[PDB]
C-alpha cells in the first residue's frame, strides 16, 4: 500500500515538475505528503485487515 | 466491439475520427475572423438591423450608453482609459450626427420600395440608385465605427426569428401548392420574381395543368394568407425583398463561424482529455471533467485573437484548468461549497503541507489564521466545513451488512413517549381548565389554542369576549395564579420537569 | 448523568399546552436542548478515570 | 384507504404532477448555514419545510399558518412528514433511456419495432445514427458516416432528415403504434411455421398487449424528466463529528443534476455537435447509474471507493424492500437476552428479566399505573419506572400475568421458532426458557439469544395466547411427532427410571399405592432399578378401570402416574425402556388420544419428574463410563496384519481399497459392535445385584445425546477420516477419544471434521435460500375453502426398499382426507369411507390389513379457484385436529421443508432437493419414451434419435423390441420437465414427493408428504396455453387465466386446451400475477419491468403482498377477518338492495 501511495506521489510529482523549474528551486517543494500518509491512514483506519 | 463505456466512446470519436490540428490554430482563428467579417457585412446593410442600430445609437452618446454597450473601446483605438473613452465618444457622436441624414434617406427609400412592391409599380426613376447611395453611406459608417457585439447579438436573434418565420411561411405555401404536381424548390424562384404583383398565384399560370388546380381551390387561400403575413411582417421590422438576402448571408456567416469553432474544439478536445487527468478523483468523473472543461474550451475560442504567442496550447490549457477548478470547487463536496471558499481551503491545506514539509509538526489551527494574514476566527470556521460527506450506505462491520444508514438515529422523529406526554398534556389541560369559568376557560384557551391552532394575542382574544383592554390580561393573570395550588396543579408539578 | 452537555440551539416548536404549562409554572422555555451523556442500561456503577 | 396497488410507466406529465418543483442546481445545503438550497437535491419550497410547521427564514414558524407559503423563500409551511412524501422532477435537456428497460435480460426497449439491443444501445450512445422517414436510405439503416448524411443528401436538399440518441429512440417509439403492431404480429404468429421468429414474436406481442391494455404509451421507457426521491429518504443528517452522512442516492442525483445543467448550458451555448451528443451520452449514463448502477460501468462515488447503490441496488439487496425495509422490519417493543434453563417454570411460562420487562412493558406499565391510580400523569409514570422504584415492580408482575411475549430465536426454520410465553418476572438478566420448548426452538443454552417480543394490540396479545403459546406448539409442523419431547435430560431421567434389572432390593414386594413406592424408597427397602410390584390403574377399557395389581416396576410407575387416565394409554406404554423415540411416541400417543391440556401437563410433570430422578441418579460421565472393548487390541493387530499380507506382492488401488474398506472400513464396526456388546452387558456384583449401567451407554440407548456413530468415534475405532475430494484415508487410525490420539490421526480427524463444520456453515446458507424460495412460492397456498367439490386425489403408496417398508402407510396417509373409499384386500369391506377425515383410528384400521396405495385428496388435486382447500390438505401438523381455513399451508410446508436444512448432505440431500424444487434439467437429462409396443428408429443422420411416432448417444432400447410407456433411457437422475411433458402431473408430483422423502430419510429428517405436496402444487400454477385461436400466448401462464380466458372463449364460439407446465420455485415469481410477491425476493430489475410495462396491479391476495404493504395478512386471524369483511360487505350490499 505504501508502494501504491508512492506511485501516486510519483505521478503527482511528474505532473507538478513540468511547471516548476528545477534550476534554483526550493528543495522538496514539489513532492507531496498527503497520499503518502493517506495510504497508511486508510490501511489503519478502515482496512479489512486492520478492522479490529 | 460493444464498449459499454462513455469514456471509451468519447475517446474513440476524438481519436479515430478527430485529427490533431497541428499549426492550424492560426488558420482556424483567421477563419473565425472571416466569419465575423461576413456576419458584420451582412448586418450592416439596408434592413431593420441598420435602422435599429442607427436609431438605438441616436439616443446613445448623450443620455444613453455611448461606450461599452454599442462599440468596443479596444476596437476603436486598436488601429489608431479616460482619454480613450472621451475620444471615441466624440467620434461616435460625430459619426451619428453625420449619418443621421443618410439613415433617414435610406429609410425613406426602403419605404418607397416597399410601397412600390406592394402596389405593383416598379420604382426605376433613380429610386433604386438613391436607395443604394443612402445604404452605402450607412454601411461604410457602421463598418468603420467598430461596434460591439451586444446589439449585434439582438440583431442576429431578430434576423434569425424573421428568417424562421419566412421559412415556415414558405414551407406552408409549398405544402399547400405541391399537392398535385408542384414542388418545394420552385416556390422561392417564383416568389423572387413574382412578389410585387398581388396576384402572384394567378399571373404565374403559364404552363402546367397542375398549377391551375393548385391555384384554384387548392392553395388560393393559403397563398393569400402567406402574402398577408409577409406584408404584416414587413412593417414589423425590415421590409421584403431586401431583408431576406441580408438574413441569409448573416446566417451563412454565423454558420461558418460556428463550424470553424466546432472544428477548433474537436481538434483540441484531446487537449482537454490530457488536462483532465490531473484533476481525477477530485469530486468528478473523468468524462464529466472532460465535458465540463469543454465549456471553458468553447469559451476560450470566443476570445482568441492574433496576439503574441499564437500557440493556442497555453491558452487552452489555462482555460481548461480554470473551468475544472471552477466546477470542481462546486460539484465535489456534495454541499456546493463556493469557489472562493474552495480556493481558501486549498490555500490553507497548501500552507499546512508546506509547514509539515519545512517547519515540522502540524501547526495549530490558530497559527494558520496568522500564517495567511487573515482573521483568526475566519480560519477557525473555514476548517470543519463538512469536507466530505460519508456515504450513508458504507459498511459498518467486517462484511457489507448493516451499513451506516441503518444505524443513524433520528433527531426529528417524534418518539411515541413524547407523543404520550402530548396527548396527556392535552387531557391534563382540559381537566384543569374544566374547573375555571366557562367564558374564562374559553378565553384562556383562545389565548393559546387547544383545538384551534391560531394562537391569538391578548387583544385578539380580548375582542372575542369583551372590550379588548387590560381586563382580559387581568383575567388571564387571575386564572394563571388560580391553578398554582397543590390541589389544581397537582398532576402538573411533575409534568414540567 | 455522566457529563452535562449544554448545546445551544434555536427556539423549539412552541406548542400551546407546553406554553400554557410554562406560563402556569412561571418558568421560561430553556433555549438549550438536553444532550448530556448518560450511561446506557447496565451495572457499570463506579468510574475509574475521566480524561478531558 | 387504499387497495390494489398498480404500477406502470411513469409519464413525464405525471412525473411533473408528482413533483412540486423542478430542481436545476446540484446544491443540497449551504456550507455556512445547514439549510436547503433554493433549487437542489434538498429544497424547502420544493419538498417542504425541514422543521415541523416551521417555515424558512423564521417567518411562519409559529404553526398558526398551515397552508401559507413564504414570500422570500417561497416554501409553504407544513410538518416535516411532507418532506418525505413530496417528490421532485428533473426536466432533462435531452431524453434518457431507462436502465431497467434498456439494459436488462429482456430488452424491453429493443422489443419495440423488432430491433436488437446491440444496435439500440449503439443508437442511444450516439455511436451509429438512425434514419427516420426514409425515402437508398433504407428504414432503420443505422448509418454512422457523414457520407450518406451529407454527400448522399445531394438529391435536391428535400426530404432528408434523421436523428440519433435518446431523442431518436423516443421518436422511434412514438412512431410505432401498439394496435397496428399487435395486429401485424397476430397474422405473423398464426398461419405460419414460426420456428425461430416465434420466440421473439411472442414476447413482442405480449409487450404490445401490455402497453395497449394498460394504456401506457410505447415511448415512455425513455424519460425526458427523471423523478427525484424525496430528501427524507436520502437524508443528509449531521453525524457526530461535523461530518455529514449523505445517502448514496444523493450523490447520484447530484451527478444527474450536474449532467443536466451541463447539457442545458451546452445546448444554449451552441456547443459542437459531438460534445452535445457526448453530453447527452454522459447524462444518459448518469441516469442509468442513478436507477440501477449495475448495467453500467459501476460508477463509484468521488469520495469513497465502494460501489454506489441506486434505486435498483436498494431494492435488490437486503438493505431495501427485500430485507431491511419491508420484510425484516426492526420491530420495537422487543428484547434480546441470553437464555437459561427454566425447569422451575411451566411449559407455557418463559423467564423474563426484571431489567428487561420494564423496558419491554413501558406503555403497559404506564397504563397499569394510570388505571390503578399510582401515577398521576404519563410523565410522572416515566419518571417512576425510569428510576426503577420498588412500587413499580409490583405493577410489573401484575401487568405481566396473561400477556404472552413472542420468544424469537436468532435462526428460525419453522413456525415454532416464534412461540409466545406467559412471562415470569425472574431474577437476573437472562430469559428463563423452558427445557422442553427449547428443542422446538432449536435453541440450546450454550449461548443463544432469544429475541423476546411483546404484542401491543388486544388481539395480538390474545393471538399469542391461542396460537403462539408453547402449549399449542406441542406437535411440530414437520410431521405428526411432538416437538415438546424431552431432548437430553428428561429422557435420560426417564430411561434411568425405566431400566429394569432382575437383581435389586425389594424383589416382588407388592405396594399399595403410588406413594408407597416413594415411602419405601426413602426407607432404603426398595431401589429405583424398577423391579418391584405394586398397584396402578391402567384405564384400558371403556369407562373407569379397576386398580388391577400389575406386575410392573416402581420406576415405570412414577412415569405411569404422570400419564393421564384414558383408554388406549397407561402403563402399557411405559413398559418399554422409555428412550427418546419411545418417550416421543408416548407424548404423541397422549396427544393423539387425549387432549392438549393433559398432554402439556404430562410434559410439564415428566420434565420435573425426569429432572428430579436424573439428578438423584448420578449420571456423571467418568473414565470407566466409556469402556474400551477389551477385545480391541487383538482385532486391531489382526486387521493390520491382514492389511500387510496382500500388500507384499502389490494393482495398487485394489490393494488399497482392500486395506481401507475390508481392512479398516470393515472391522471398524466389528470393534464398535464388540464395544457395544461389552457395554450392554449388565455386570453383576458379588452380592448377586448388578453394580450399575454405564452412563454413556444410557445416553446412547435412551437417545438423549448418544449414538452408534458417536459411540464408535468416542470409544470405538473412530472410523476413517475423509479427504478434500471425499476419499477415505488409507493410513491406519486405531485410537478412540478416550485414548491419546497422536498428531497425525488427530490432524486427519480435524481434516475430515472441518469439512462437516463448514457444511454446517456453508450448506446452511443453501438451506436458508431454499427456505426463502419455498415460502415465497407457497405463500399463495393458503387454506381458504373447507371442502371443495373435487373427487379425484393423489394416490399415496407406502414407500418400500428391498423387502421392508421405509415409512408406514398408516403414517403417510394419516391426516389426509381420502378421495375414494379404500377397499380392504381379500374381502370387499369398506374399511374407510369416501370423503371423511383419516383419524388415528382410521389409520390403525387401514394398517391392520395389508393394503396398496389409497386414493387420498391432496392440495395438488385442489379444484379451488383461489388458495388451497381444507378437505385436501388433510390434518394440520400442529395438532390432531383437521386443518382449519386461514392457515398458511404453503408457509407451513416451506418451513417444514427448510427445517431439515443445516444438517443435510453435488446431489447429496440438500443440492438434490434444490435441483428437484427448481425443476432444473439434471446433468444426465432423461428422455421419456411415451411409445407403446414396438419402437422404430429416428431420422437419418441427425446426431440423435429424437422421437419415433408409430400411431395405430447412449440408448437403452432396441430397434424392434416392444417398449412400454414409463421406461425411459437414462443412467439415472430423470427430469421433472420431461415427466410433465410426457407423463401426467400426478405422476410428477408422486416422483417429487418420493424423491424428497428418500432424501430426507437418507439424511434422517422425516417430513410430511403434504408439505411437499403444497410446494409441488405451487410449482404447477402455470400452464402452457396451446389455444389455436382467441389467444396468441403459447408459453407458460398462471392457471387463473385459463380459469377466465377459457371461460370467456366459450361465450363467443374454438375449444381451448392447455397442458400444465411445471416451473421451479425460483421461477414461480417470473409469471405470478402479483408483482410485489415476485419483486420481493426475485430480481427487482426484471419483475418490476415485467410488471411495469405490463401494468400488473397487485390485488393484495397473497401473504407477502400484504406484509410488504402493511395491511392484514390474508392467512390465519387475518384470513378470518378478511372473511368477516367479505361477509359484512355482502350484508351491506343486501341492505342496500332493500332500499333500492
Ligand atoms: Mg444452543
Ligand atoms: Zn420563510
Ligand atoms: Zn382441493
Amino acid at each position: 500500500q505504501y508502494r501504491v501511495g508512492l506511485l501516486r506521489m510519483e505521478r503527482a510529482i511528474k505532473e507538478r515538475m513540468s511547471s516548476v523549474d528545477i534550476d534554483t528551486v526550493m528543495p522538496h517543494d514539489l513532492i507531496n505528503a498527503k497520499p503518502a500518509a493517506a495510504a497508511v491512514r486508510e490501511f489503519f483506519g478502515s482496512s479489512q485487515l486492520s478492522q479490529f | 466491439d460493444r464498449t459499454d463505456d462513455p469514456v471509451r466512446m468519447y475517446l474513440r470519436e476524438m481519436g479515430s475520427v478527430e485529427l490533431l490540428s497541428r499549426e492550424g490554430e492560426i488558420a482556424i482563428a483567421k477563419r473565425i475572423e472571416a466569419g465575423r467579417d461576413t456576419m458584420i457585412r451582412g448586418l450592416c446593410e439596408s434592413a431593420l438591423t441598420f435602422e435599429a442600430i442607427m436609431v438605438w445609437r441616436e439616443e446613445l452618446g448623450t443620455g444613453r450608453i455611448l461606450l461599452r454597450e454599442v462599440i468596443d473601446l479596444e476596437g476603436t483605438y486598436a488601429a489608431i482609459v479616460s482619454a480613450m473613452e472621451g475620444e471615441l465618444r466624440e467620434g461616435v457622436m460625430a459619426i451619428l450626427d453625420a449619418i443621421a441624414s443618410e439613415f433617414e434617406a435610406f429609410r425613406k427609400l426602403q419605404d418607397k420600395l416597399v410601397g412600390s412592391r406592394l402596389k405593383g409599380e416598379d420604382l426605376s426613376d433613380a429610386d433604386r440608385k438613391a436607395y443604394e447611395g443612402l445604404s452605402a453611406t450607412i454601411i461604410q459608417h457602421l463598418k468603420t465605427l467598430k461596434l460591439n457585439n451586444n446589439r449585434i447579438e439582438a440583431l442576429v436573434e431578430q434576423l434569425y426569428a424573421i428568417n424562421k418565420r419566412l421559412i415556415g411561411l414558405e414551407g406552408r405555401l409549398l405544402r399547400l401548392a405541391d399537392s398535385y404536381g408542384i414542388s418545394r424548390g420552385e416556390f422561392l424562384k417564383a416568389y423572387f420574381g413574382s412578389e410585387l404583383n398581388p396576384t402572384w398565384s394567378e399571373q404565374v399560370k403559364a404552363m402546367g395543368v397542375r398549377w391551375t388546380k393548385f391555384v384554384e381551390n387548392d392553395s388560393q387561400s393559403v397563398t393569400d394568407i402567406r402574402s398577408e403575413i409577409a406584408a404584416l411582417a414587413t412593417e414589423t421590422g425590415v421590409p421584403i425583398d431586401d431583408y431576406r438576402r441580408i438574413v441569409q448571408t448573416v446566417q451563412k456567416g454565423e454558420r461558418e463561424a460556428r463550424q470553424a469553432k466546432k472544428e477548433m474544439v474537436e481538434a483540441n478536445l484531446r487537449l482537454v482529455i490530457s488536462i483532465a487527468k490531473k484533476y481525477t478523483n477530485r469530486g468528478l468523473q473523468f468524462l464529466d471533467l472532460i465535458q465540463e472543461g469543454n465549456i471553458g474550451l468553447m469559451k476560450a475560442v470566443d476570445k482568441f485573437e492574433y496576439r503574441r504567442g499564437y500557440k493556442f496550447s497555453t491558452y487552452a490549457t489555462w482555460w481548461i484548468r480554470q473551468a475544472i477548478t471552477r466546477s470542481i470547487a462546486d460539484q465535489a463536496r456534495t454541499i456546493r461549497i463556493p469557489v472562493h471558499m474552495i480556493e481558501t481551503i486549498n490555500k490553507i491545506v497548501r500552507t499546512s503541507r508546506q509547514m509539515l514539509h519545512e517547519i515540522g509538526r502540524e501547526p495549530t489551527p490558530e497559527e494558520l489564521a496568522e500564517k495567511l494574514a487573515m482573521p483568526l476566527e475566519k480560519v477557525r470556521k473555514v476548517l470543519k466545513i463538512a469536507k466530505e460527506p460519508i456515504s450513508l450506505e458504507t459498511p459498518i462491520g467486517d462484511e457489507e451488512d448493516s451499513h451506516l444508514g441503518d444505524f443513524i438515529e433520528d433527531k426529528n422523529a417524534i418518539l411515541p413517549i413524547d407523543a404520550a406526554i402530548q396527548s396527556n398534556l392535552r387531557e391534563t389541560t382540559t381537566r384543569v381548565l374544566a374547573s375555571l369559568t366557562p367564558r374564562e376557560e374559553r378565553v384562556l384557551r383562545m389565548r393559546f389554542g387547544i383545538g384551534m391552532n391560531t394562537d391569538h394575542t391578548l387583544e385578539e382574544v380580548g375582542q372575542q369576549f369583551s372590550v379588548t383592554r387590560e381586563r382580559i390580561r387581568q383575567i388571564e393573570a387571575k386564572a394563571l395564579r388560580k391553578l398554582k395550588h397543590p390541589s389544581r396543579s397537582r398532576k402538573l408539578r411533575s409534568f414540567l420537569d | 448523568i455522566l457529563v452535562g452537555k449544554v448545546t445551544p440551539k434555536g427556539e423549539s416548536p412552541m406548542t400551546p399546552e407546553e406554553k400554557l404549562l410554562r406560563a402556569i409554572f412561571g418558568e421560561k422555555a430553556s433555549d438549550v436542548r438536553d444532550t448530556s451523556l448518560r450511561l446506557p442500561p447496565g451495572v457499570a456503577g463506579t468510574i475509574v478515570d475521566v480524561r478531558v | 384507504t387504499f387497495d390494489q396497488i398498480r404500477i406502470s410507466l411513469a409519464s413525464p406529465e405525471k412525473i411533473r404532477s408528482w413533483s412540486f418543483g423542478e430542481i436545476k442546481k446540484p446544491e443540497t445545503i449551504n456550507y455556512r448555514t445547514f439549510k436547503p438550497e433554493r433549487d437542489g437535491l434538498f429544497c424547502a419550497r420544493i419538498f417542504g419545510p425541514t422543521k415541523d410547521y416551521e417555515c424558512l427564514c423564521g417567518k411562519y414558524k409559529r404553526m398558526k399558518y398551515k397552508g401559507i407559503i413564504c414570500e422570500k423563500c417561497g416554501v409553504e409551511v407544513t410538518l416535516a412528514r411532507v418532506r418525505r412524501e413530496r417528490m421532485g422532477h428533473i426536466e432533462l435537456a435531452s431524453p434518457v433511456a431507462h436502465i431497467w428497460f434498456l439494459k436488462s435480460l429482456p430488452s424491453r426497449i429493443a422489443m419495440m419495432l423488432d430491433m436488437p439491443l446491440k444496435d439500440i444501445e449503439r443508437v442511444l450512445y450516439f455511436e451509429y445514427y438512425i434514419v427516420t422517414e426514409p425515402g437508398p436510405l433504407k428504414q432503420h439503416q443505422l448509418l454512422s458516416e457523414d457520407d450518406y448524411m451529407r454527400a448522399q443528401e445531394e438529391y435536391g436538399d428535400d426530404s432528408f432528415t434523421a436523428e440519433i440518441g435518446a431523442e431518436a429512440i423516443q421518436n422511434l417509439l412514438k412512431a410505432i403504434d401498439l394496435e397496428k403492431e399487435a395486429e401485424r404480429l397476430r397474422e405473423e404468429l398464426s398461419g405460419t411455421v414460426s420456428d425461430m421468429k416465434q420466440k421473439k414474436f411472442s414476447k413482442r406481442l405480449k409487450i404490445l398487449e401490455a402497453f395497449q391494455e394498460s394504456g401506457n404509451r410505447p415511448e415512455w421507457m425513455v424519460l425526458t424528466v427523471v423523478p427525484v426521491i424525496p430528501p427524507e429518504l436520502r437524508p443528509l443528517v449531521p453525524l457526530d463529528g461535523g461530518r455529514f452522512a449523505t445517502s448514496d442516492l444523493n450523490d447520484l442525483y447530484r451527478r444527474v443534476i450536474n449532467r443536466n445543467n451541463r447539457l442545458k448550458r451546452l445546448i444554449e451555448l451552441r456547443a459542437p455537435d459531438i460534445i452535445i451528443r457526448n453530453e447527452k451520452r454522459m447524462l444518459q449514463e448518469s441516469v442509468d447509474a442513478l436507477f440501477d448502477n449495475g448495467r453500467r460501468g459501476r460508477v463509484i462515488t468521488g469520495a469513497n471507493k465502494r460501489p454506489l447503490k441506486s434505486l435498483a441496488d436498494m431494492l435488490k439487496g437486503k438493505q431495501g424492500r427485500f430485507r431491511q425495509n419491508l420484510l425484516g422490519k426492526r420491530v420495537d417493543y422487543s428484547g434480546r437476552s441470553v437464555i437459561v434453563v427454566g425447569p422451575e417454570l411451566k411449559l407455557h411460562e418463559c423467564g423474563l428479566p426484571k431489567k428487561m420487562a420494564l423496558e419491554l412493558f413501558k406503555p403497559f406499565i404506564y397504563a397499569r399505573l394510570d388505571a390503578k391510580g399510582l401515577s398521576g400523569t404519563v410523565k410522572q409514570s416515566k419518571r417512576m419506572v425510569e428510576r426503577e422504584q420498588p412500587q413499580v415492580w409490583d405493577i410489573l408482575e401484575e401487568v405481566i400475568r396473561e400477556h404472552p411475549v413472542l420468544l424469537n430465536r436468532a435462526p428460525t426454520l419453522h413456525r415454532l421458532g416464534i412461540q409466545a410465553f406467559e412471562p415470569k418476572l425472574i431474577e437476573g438478566k437472562a430469559i428463563q426458557l423452558h427445557p422442553l420448548v427449547c428443542a422446538a426452538f432449536n435453541a440450546d443454552f450454550d449461548g443463544d439469544q432469544m429475541a423476546v417480543h411483546v404484542p401491543l394490540s388486544l388481539e395480538a396479545q390474545l393471538e399469542a395466547r391461542v396460537l403462539m403459546m408453547s402449549t399449542n406448539n406441542i406437535l411440530s409442523p414437520a410431521n405428526g411427532r411432538p416437538i415438546i419431547v424431552p431432548s437430553q435430560d428428561i429422557v435420560l431421567g426417564l430411561y434411568y427410571l425405566s431400566v429394569a434389572r432382575d437383581g435389586e432390593p425389594g424383589e416382588g414386594k407388592i405396594f399399595a399405592d403410588l406413594g408407597e413406592i416413594e415411602a419405601a424408597m426413602d426407607a432404603g427397602v426398595v431401589s429405583l432399578h424398577a423391579k418391584i410390584k405394586a398397584r396402578h390403574t391402567e384405564m384400558t377399557p371403556e369407562g373407569v378401570l379397576l386398580r388391577k395389581v400389575i406386575d410392573t416396576t416402581p420406576g415405570r410407575m412414577k412415569i405411569a402416574a404422570l400419564l393421564p387416565h384414558h383408554p388406549q394409554i397407561g402403563h402399557r406404554l411405559i413398559e418399554k425402556a422409555l428412550t427418546k423415540k419411545e418417550i416421543g411416541n408416548l407424548i404423541d400417543i397422549v396427544y393423539r388420544h387425549c387432549g392438549q391440556k393433559a398432554t402439556v401437563i404430562f410434559a410439564d410433570k415428566v420434565m420435573g419428574l425426569g429432572f428430579k430422578e436424573a439428578a438423584k441418579a448420578g449420571i456423571s460421565f467418568g473414565k470407566d463410563d466409556i469402556i474400551i472393548p477389551v477385545r480391541k487390541t487383538a482385532i486391531v493387530e489382526e486387521t493390520r496384519k491382514l492389511a500387510e499380507e496382500y500388500e507384499q506382492q502389490y494393482i495398487t488401488k485394489g490393494e488399497k481399497y482392500n486395506k481401507v474398506v475390508d481392512a479398516w472400513a470393515k472391522a471398524t464396526d466389528r470393534v464398535a459392535d464388540e464395544m457395544m456388546a461389552e457395554l450392554q452387558m449388565k455386570h453383576k456384583d458379588e452380592n448377586g445385584r448388578e453394580k450399575e449401567i454405564n452412563a454413556i451407554y444410557m445416553m446412547a440407548h435412551s437417545g438423549a445425546r448418544g449414538s452408534q456413530a458417536q459411540m464408535k468415534q468416542l470409544g470405538g475405532m473412530r472410523g476413517l477420516m475423509a479427504k478434500p475430494s471425499g476419499e477415505i484415508i488409507e493410513t491406519p487410525i486405531v485410537s478412540n477419544f478416550k485414548e491419546g490420539l497422536t498428531v497425525q490421526e488427530y490432524f486427519n480427524s480435524t481434516h475430515g471434521a472441518r469439512k462437516g463444520l463448514a457444511d454446517t456453515a456453508l450448506k446452511t446458507a443453501n438451506s436458508g435460500y431454499l427456505t426463502r424460495r419455498l415460502v415465497d412460492v407457497a405463500q399463495d397456498c393458503i387454506i381458504v375453502e373447507e371442502d371443495c367439490g373435487t373427487t379425484k386425489g393423489i394416490t399415496l403408496r407406502a414407500v418400500v426398499e428391498g423387502g421392508d417398508v421405509l415409512v408406514s402407510l398408516g403414517s403417510r396417509v394419516l391426516g389426509r382426507f381420502t378421495a375414494e373409499d379404500v377397499k380392504d384386500p381379500g374381502t370387499g369391506e369398506l374399511v374407510v369411507p369416501a370423503d371423511t377425515y383419516i383419524d388415528e383410528n382410521i389409520a390403525d384400521a387401514i394398517e391392520a390389513a395389508v393394503v396398496q396405495s389409497v386414493k387420498v385428496r391432496s392440495v395438488l388435486t385442489c379444484e379451488a379457484k383461489i388458495g388451497v382447500c381444507g378437505a385436501c390438505y388433510g390434518r394440520d401438523l400442529a395438532r390432531g385436529t383437521p386443518v382449519n381455513i386461514g392457515e398458511a399451508v404453503g408457509v407451513i410446508a416451506a418451513q417444514s421443508i427448510g427445517e431439515p436444512g443445516t444438517q443435510l448432505t453435488i446431489t447429496g440431500g440438500l443440492p438434490r432437493v434444490a435441483e428437484l424444487f427448481e425443476a432444473r434439467r439434471p446433468k444426465d437429462c432423461a428422455v421419456i419414451a411415451e411409445m407403446d409396443g414396438r419402437v422404430e428408429f429416428g431420422k437419418d443422420y441427425k446426431n440423435k434419435r429424437r422421437i419415433k411416432i408409430t400411431p395405430d448417444k447412449h440408448i437403452a432400447v432396441h430397434d424392434g423390441d416392444y417398449i412400454t410407456k414409463g421406461e425411459y433411457i437414462i443412467d439415472g437422475n430423470p427430469d421433472p420437465h420431461d415427466i410433465l411433458r410426457i407423463l401426467g402431473v400426478e405422476a410428477l408430483a408422486n416422483f417429487l414427493v418420493d424423491e424428497i422423502q428418500e432424501v430426507y430419510r437418507l439424511q434422517g429428517v422425516p417430513i410430511n408428504d403434504k408439505h411437499i405436496e403444497t410446494i409441488v402444487r405451487q410449482m404447477l400454477q402455470k400452464v402452457e396455453i396451446l389455444e389455436p385461436g382467441d389467444t396468441g400466448l403459447i408459453k407458460g401462464d398462471h392457471l387463473d387465466k385459463p380459469e377466465f380466458d377459457k371461460e370467456q372463449e366459450k361465450a363467443i364460439a374454438r375449444p381451448a386446451v392447455t397442458q400444465p407446465v411445471l416451473l421451479g420455485i425460483t421461477k414461480a415469481s417470473l409469471q405470478t400475477k402479483s408483482f410485489i410477491s415476485a419483486a420481493s425476493f426475485q430480481e427487482t430489475t426484471r419483475v418490476l419491468t415485467e410488471a411495469s410495462v405490463h401494468g400488473k396491479t397487485d390485488t393484495l391476495e397473497g401473504l407477502k403482498e400484504n406484509v410488504i404493504v402493511g395491511r392484514l395478512i390474508p392467512a390465519g386471524t387475518g384470513s378470518y377477518l378478511r372473511s368477516l369483511q367479505r361477509v359484512a360487505a355482502k350484508r351491506d350490499e343486501q341492505l342496500a338492495q332493500q332500499r333500492e
